[PDB]
RNA sequence: CCGACUUACCAACCCGAUGCAAACUGCGAAUACCGGAGAAUGUUAUCACGGGAGACACACGGCGGGUGCUAACGUCCGUC
RNA sequence: UCCUCCUAAAGAGUAACGGAGGAGCACGAAGGUUGGCUAAUCCUGGUCGGACAUCAGGAGGUUAGUGCAAUGGCAUAAGCCAGCUUGACUGCGAGCGUGACGGCGCGAGCAGGUGCGAAAGCAGGUCAUAGUGAUCCGGUGGUUCUGAAUGGAAGGGCCAUC
RNA sequence: CGCGGGGUUGAGCAGCCUGGUAGCUCGUCGGGCUCAUAACCCGAAGAUCGUCGGUUCAAAUCCGGCCCCCGCAACCA
RNA sequence: AAAAUGACA
């Protein structure tokens, strides 16, 4: 897209000088950004899926897949089957295209932005992210929500421990706190 | 006087008939064609050379021969064969 | 009492007591309580033979019950003609074969051991004698 | 594919009439009609040569074109004599009788089952031409139960709508030859319950959908209320597919339905229905055309709604 | 014991048919299963019947 | 809200040590049972068909058990 | 009455008013094929959202699942999903297993037509074992087999079924 | 040491009848009427369905063990 | 139509 064309020889050289690679592999890569909301409460009305799964369709330019409760649980009220929540998952391009718009277009309009928080990281290099409401991007009305509908974005990288996921991220100006 | 004290039931005490499930022919048997070698219920013994399996996952002979009991594979599963007389 | 909590089934087959022990050896303490004979030891004289080890050193050291019942017995009531059923479960017993070492004790001196010993045998069904740990 | 409720209505009874048959069997002839229609069809039907056979709702319309009445109540039918009056008057003894009789057999065999567990006492047997009756009594309670029911509802009130639900003025839409709306300017306040009413085809079913903006007005404007929750039940019911089960058909394929105060039911709402839970995976095609307009109400008086 | 008996007639004119069950209470459409004839000793479709 | 904290405790899961199980098994005999070959021995002891039956209330003793109180010249099974 | 486990003594079988549970069904897909796939559970990170929902990657390796008990099995899956479908066929059947019998069962292969697959092939219901009732009598459909002087018919028989 | 039934906001009682629903009358509390209390009227709160498990996605309900209570039966010698 | 009662000093 117009970010894979300057990964592809910067962001390489900016590690390999830093980290010590001899390789142009043992730098890691940032493979796929995974993309779902969980929206539990369908179960009053599926109209608040219907018209959800038309969020991420509107952001990302792909259709839900819908997901499904794995396991039965009392104290939700659901059981195997219901869909309750849709996810995208991105590969390629339109990986790289939808990461252009988010760091650029969408996280400057986050209400209350103080920086991207750093800690969270499960040990082995990825990046797991919130954004607590879906009309900080530029494909939501305003007029078209009925309710405050947010996102989990899961970073998915190769690299092998945190402490270089950071490194990946930041060459691409990642507003880390 | 009180001489005889009132007795309790059992809740319990129905079984059924046997199955007489197990091997009919053991190994060094020279057997028949289609004859029955061993009755199972899942299958404890896999079929191996020149036999076969039915629904019920009795083992049964496909030719003529020998009985031959083996222990080849990978999870250490027991077959039967049969040999070619 | 020495009861299990929560068994799988509720009554269970007479069985017979038949070898020797498992358990031949002192492990925990530092003196041991072995037993010669063989029979059933009921949950009450596992108590009554801990009351009687317990009041002796009256604070110190440690006692460890090697034994746990696990094993019903039932009885019928009195006065009931043979069959129509099984016995409801009365109470709990372990079985003992000979060379099973049954509670054993440390932190205590060797003579205080073999009195304090020689009180709880008094209360048990079998003819116990008094060990000492070694080496091995 | 065009045609009103009304004029659809009429066709199915001129291709139900073409062929000229001697025996006529209406199923439910007035549902869409208008007066004019219905005093109309009340003089077609009487001169009609052959027989005619007819089941309606109507409690009007039996009275001017009844010779004989039939009940088919629960496996069996029997007919009465005299006007339509009467047999109301006769069904009505039919039910209480029977349900006197009810009790009655309810009566013995609640005291037939002391019996069989009361003290034996001596040396006595307990004759089985006593309990083997007994088994047929509890055998024989596998029959119809008299009353259907009175099926049971309630409804689900919401949040209160803004003052103004609908305001419409300026607004005229005509149809490509005549006009349905000229010029109309009207308001519906909150609580205002309206009837609308006319002759067939007069646009009462496109007036509703210009309100909820199904179709757009060709000029004056409308404007919705601000808290709404509108609960639609269409001519045509049309919200059901005829294959989907009942129980996914009723709250849209989820259980948990909220009944009263708070979520603390599911498919419980169907026995406030008079649905056994046996017929719950029944294609909504398969149900009678009156269980399927309670199951659309149902499922309407399950949500929320202000409207 | 929801369940109920019904056969299958033949369309081939051949009075012939196989009998099964079918839970009728959940299954309003009528089965049409295409199956062996052996007066005609032809696979003919066959339709629901008592 | 935070638990800002002491711990005579109700205790998951893991670790090292120690026991129990008819309805537990990552192990596992002795015997018995099925089939094949061999000598010796046994007035066919084997099998099929046919004529005639009786018997179908068992008892104790050893060994392996269920039940009973590891009671009974008790009771119910297997083998001799 | 029928099914599963122990008693039951390492082939089969084996009793008690011995110890524990289940069945009198369900399914035109939950059956046949051809493709593809692999759980429980815990840890870490993440909007509401939590002890437990969806998501991501780690350990773990079937402790999960099977239409319904228990046992035996199952990764080549017998579990999960999708396309096409009607073999949930007709006539037979070497050779066996199990019963005192009535019976019950497993079955390579042959012929006639059929489904899936590019084919090698697989398919005579469902991972297996419960989900059931003799005969007599009568009802429905087919078939010149018979038809009390002869030609019919009635009424019998054979086949499918209630 | 055998059989039936019960245990449900403070009281009484439905819901257990083939498993998803906890309600009715009196009482209690808070207002109102009256000089004041009754009565009357208008609104609220209050139950882990005896206890410990077991199936089930789901248990007041189905199954088992215990605790308390209440009826009934203990005959032929 | 309904309309009961109020320690002693
Ligand atoms: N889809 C359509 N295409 C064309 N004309 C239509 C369509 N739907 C309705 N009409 C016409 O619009 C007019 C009003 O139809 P509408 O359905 O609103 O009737 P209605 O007033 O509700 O009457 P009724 O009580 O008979 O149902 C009629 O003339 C009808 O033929
Ligand atoms: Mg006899
Ligand atoms: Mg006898
Ligand atoms: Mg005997
Ligand atoms: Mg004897
Ligand atoms: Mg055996
Ligand atoms: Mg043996
Ligand atoms: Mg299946
Ligand atoms: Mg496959
Ligand atoms: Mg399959
Ligand atoms: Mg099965
Ligand atoms: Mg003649
Ligand atoms: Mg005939
Ligand atoms: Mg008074
Ligand atoms: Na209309
Ligand atoms: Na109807």
């Amino acid at each position: 897209a117009k970010l894979h064309d300057y990964y592809k020889d910067e962001v390489v050289k900016k590690l390999m000088t830093e980290f010590n690679y001899n390789s142009v592999m043992q730098v890691p890569r940032v493979e796929k950004i995974t993309l779902n909301m969980g929206v539990g409460e369908a179960i009053a009305d599926k109209k608040l899926l219907d018209n959800a799964a038309a969020d991420l369709a509107a952001i990302s330019g792909q259709k839900p897949l819908i997901t499904k409760a794995r396991k039965s649980v009392a104290g939700f009220k659901i059981r195997q089957g219901y869909p309750i929540g849709c996810k995208v998952t991105l590969r390629g391009e339109r990986m790289w295209e939808f990461f252009e718009r988010l760091i650029t277009i969408a996280v400057p309009r986050i209400r209350d932005f103080r920086g991207l928080s750093a800690k969270s990281f499960d040990g082995r290099g990825n990046y797991s992210m919130g954004v607590r409401e879906q009309i900080i991007f530029p494909e939501i009305d305003y007029d078209k929500v009925d309710r405050v509908r947010g996102l989990d974005i899961t970073i998915t990288t190769t690299a092998k421990s945190d402490e270089e996921g950071r490194a990946l991220l930041a060459a691409f100006d990642f507003p880390f706190r | 006087m009180a001489h005889k004290k009132a007795g309790g039931s059992t809740r319990n005490g129905r079984d059924s008939e046997a199955k007489r499930l197990g091997v009919k022919r053991f190994g060094g048997e020279s057997v028949l064609a289609g004859s029955i070698i061993v009755r199972q219920r899942g299958t404890k013994f896999h079929a191996g050379a020149n036999v076969g399996c039915g629904r019920d996952h009795t083992l049964f002979a496909k030719a003529d021969g020998k009985v031959k009991f083996e222990v080849k594979g990978p999870k250490n599963r027991k077959f039967i064969s049969i040999e070619a007389e | 009492m020495l009861q299990p909590k929560r068994t799988k089934f509720r009554k269970m087959h007479k069985g017979r007591n038949r070898g020797l022990a498992q358990g031949t050896d002192v492990s925990f303490g530092s003196f041991g309580l072995k037993a010669v004979g063989r029979g059933r030891l009921t949950a009450r004289q596992i108590e009554a033979a801990r009351r009687a080890m317990t009041r002796a050193v009256k604070r110190q050291g440690k006692i460890w019950i090697r034994v746990f019942p696990d094993k019903p017995i039932t009885e019928k009531p009195l006065a009931v003609r043979m069959g129509k059923g099984k016995g409801n479960v009365e109470y709990w017993v372990a079985l003992i074969q000979p060379g099973k070492v049954l509670y054993e004790m440390d932190g205590v001196p060797e003579e205080l051991a073999r009195e304090a010993f020689k009180l709880a045998a008094a209360k048990l069904p079998i003819k116990t004698t008094f060990v000492t740990k070694t080496v091995m | 594919s065009s045609l009103s409720g009304g004029w659809l209505r009429k066709a199915a009874l001129g291709r139900a009439l073409v062929s000229n048959p001697r025996v006529l069997l209406l199923d439910q002839p007035t549902n869409h009609l208008d007066i004019e229609t219905i005093d109309w069809l009340e003089g077609f039907l009487k001169t009609f040569n052959g027989t005619i056979i007819f089941i309606s709702h109507d409690r009007s319309f039996i009275r001017n074109m009844a010779t004989r009445i039939v009940d088919l109540d629960r496996g069996k039918l029997v007919t009465y004599p005299g006007n339509y009056d009467q047999y109301l008057l006769e069904k009505e003894e039919a039910l209480r009788v029977e349900e006197l009789q009810n009790a009655e057999f309810d009566r013995k065999l609640a005291q037939e089952e002391v019996w069989i567990r009361q003290g034996i006492k001596a040396r006595r047997t307990r004759n089985e031409g006593r309990v083997r009756a007994l088994k047929a009594m509890r055998r024989e309670r596998g029959e119809r139960r008299e009353v259907m029911g009175t099926a049971k509802m309630q409804v689900e009130e919401a949040s209160r709508s803004g003052k103004i639900v609908f305001e419409m003025e300026d607004v005229c839409y005509q149809v490509n030859g005549k006009q349905l709306v000229k010029d109309f300017s009207a308001q519906v306040l909150r609580g205002d319950k309206i009837a609308l009413i006319g002759p067939n085809g007069c646009g009462k079913t496109t007036l509703l959908k210009l309100m909820l903006g199904q179709l757009q007005a060709d000029s004056g404007r409308i404007h919705v209320g601000t808290k709404l929750e509108v609960a639609y039940f269409d001519q045509h019911r049309a919200e059901l597919d005829p294959d989907k089960t009942v129980m996914d058909n009723l709250a849209e394929g989820k259980q948990e339905v909220m009944v009263n105060g708070k979520p603390r039911h599911v498919l419980g709402y169907l026995q406030d229905f008079l649905f056994h839970p046996k017929r719950a995976m029944t294609p909504v095609r398969a149900l009678s055309g009156g269980e399927r307009n309670r199951l659309l109400l149902a499922r309407l008086f399950l949500k929320p709604s202000n409207l | 014991g929801i369940r109920e008996k019904i056969k299958l007639v033949s369309s081939a004119g051949t009075g012939h048919f196989y009998t099964t069950t079918k839970n009728k209470r959940t299954k309003p459409e009528k089965l049409e299963l295409k199956k062996f004839d052996p007066v005609v000793r032809q696979h003919v479709i066959y339709k629901e019947a008592k």
